[PDB]
């Protein structure tokens, strides 16, 4: 009763998939490999983190990831599977965004990286959309309650990144200053920027 | 479809197994960890084989406790395999042979999915809508958490897209529509059993009408 059903090893059904599809001609030479090659290398934070820089100190291009997402995020060349139509939401003194895929697992892929376990986690799809502020706060950030939580769920092609707020201690650094505390989780919404003491 | 996947809401899951801006390891912790999405683009790009959104129906069609016991990159073997066997590409024998042992694959879809619905509005950011109160048994980008709800435009999308409910069954009638970002106050989506401000949901045209 309600007993898990026999399985190979995971290993053994993932690379039989990859060898019955292979052994068939169906797969060009070198096609999954490329692909691992961009998902490790190419879809990362540090994009979302460069563009969250330069918002940063760059008022016009604040203005436009804001308006058109899209097209800021093509002037850097990062647009891409998972992330085609982009939409950067702003945080302010009143208000916090986050961002899940209660469905599944969707993620601004190139710009913020493919997603880590916990944003895919069961606890994290159910959780987050109904307390979000008890979740962040278990995760090590503290939201007062003068600040509105809003949660985007990740529900069709939109393709979300928070633009945090600058953290005050940073005023005059540069560019690749800024980047360095713009991590992963900031731009998933669930962390703030710190700067060190 | 409303499956065990339509996760938002649910009480009685623990913590979150992570805290900000801890280390989460390699892209992929293991070697096989990068088929399944290869797979997927290989089925949608190179053969043409299958929709994007065929492979969420197909994960959404694993038996549901199969479903809540697997780690989320298998669900995604399971789910292109599956695909691959009911589009007559590949056989469950070949795949258990080349596997050493027992392959199963999602459960057949009950639905044969609907149409990009015939009648709908174009809405205006500010505009007031309510979520359709429909049940779809097949493929929908509509969490239930918001089904019959209110709540106010805050985007509508300059691009447009083949419906879910339809693409997600391979279906020729897709059509193309724009989606909404619509803002709910938590409240009206739990009532006081929530300690949230708003929730936005991207939601196609055809899920939504004039409040
Ligand atoms: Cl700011
Ligand atoms: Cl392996
Ligand atoms: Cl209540
Ligand atoms: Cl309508
Ligand atoms: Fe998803
Ligand atoms: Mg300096
Ligand atoms: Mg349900
Ligand atoms: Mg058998």
């Amino acid at each position: 009763e309600n007993a898990a059903p026999a399985q190979a090893p995971v290993s053994d059904r993932a690379w039989a998939l990859f060898r019955a599809l292979d052994g068939k001609g169906l797969v060009p030479d070198g096609y999954v490999e490329g692909w691992k090659k961009t998902f490790e290398e190419d879809f990362s934070p540090r994009r979302g983190a460069e563009l969250v820089a330069r918002a940063w100190t760059d008022p016009e291009f604040r203005q436009l990831l804001l308006t058109d997402g899209t097209a800021a995020v093509a002037q850097y060349g990062y647009l891409g599977p998972q992330g085609e139509y982009i939409v950067a939401v702003e945080d302010t003194p009143t208000l916090k965004n986050v961002i899940v895929c209660s469905l599944c697992s969707c993620t601004a892929w190139p710009i913020l990286g493919l997603p880590p376990t916990w944003y895919k986690s069961f606890e994290y799809r159910a959780r987050v959309v109904r307390e979000p502020r008890k979740v962040l706060s278990e995760m090590g950030t503290e939201i007062a309650s003068d600040i509105e939580i809003r949660v985007y769920d990740t529900t069709a092609e939109t393709r979300y990144m928070v633009l945090p707020q600058r953290p005050a201690g940073t005023e005059g650094w540069s560019q690749e200053q800024l980047q360095e505390i713009v991590t992963k989780d900031c731009l998933i919404g669930v962390a703030i920027p710190q700067v060190p003491t | 479809m409303d499956g065990v996947h339509d996760l938002a809401g649910v009480q009685g899951f623990g913590k979150v197994p992570h805290t900000v801006n801890a280390d989460i390891g390699p892209t992929f912790h293991a070697e096989w960890e990068h088929l399944p999405y290869s797979l997927m683009f290989a089925g949608v790009a190179e053969l043409g084989a299958f929709s994007v959104d065929e492979v969420r129906y197909v994960v959404e069609r694993m038996e549901p406790r199969h479903y809540m016991m697997t780690p989320y990159y298998e669900r995604y073997v399971i789910g292109v395999a599956t695909l691959m066997v009911e589009k007559g590409i590949l056989t469950q024998d070949e795949l258990e042979s080349l596997a050493g042992g027992p392959f199963p694959l999602s459960r057949p879809s009950e639905s044969e999915g609907r149409p990009a619905p015939v009648e709908t509005t174009t809405f205006e950011v500010g505009q007031r809508v309510r979520v359709r109160d429909e049940y779809v048994p097949g493929h929908i980008r509509m969490p239930a958490y918001c089904r019959g709800r209110v709540g106010t435009i805050s985007h509508r999308t300059t691009e447009k897209w083949p419906f879910p409910d339809a693409i997600g069954h391979g279906r020729n009638d897709a059509g193309e529509e724009p989606t909404y970002h619509v803002k709910f106050a938590a409240e009206e989506l739990f009532g006081s059993d929530t300690d949230g401000g708003s929730v936005v949901v991207d939601l196609f045209e055809g899920y939504l009408e004039p409040a």
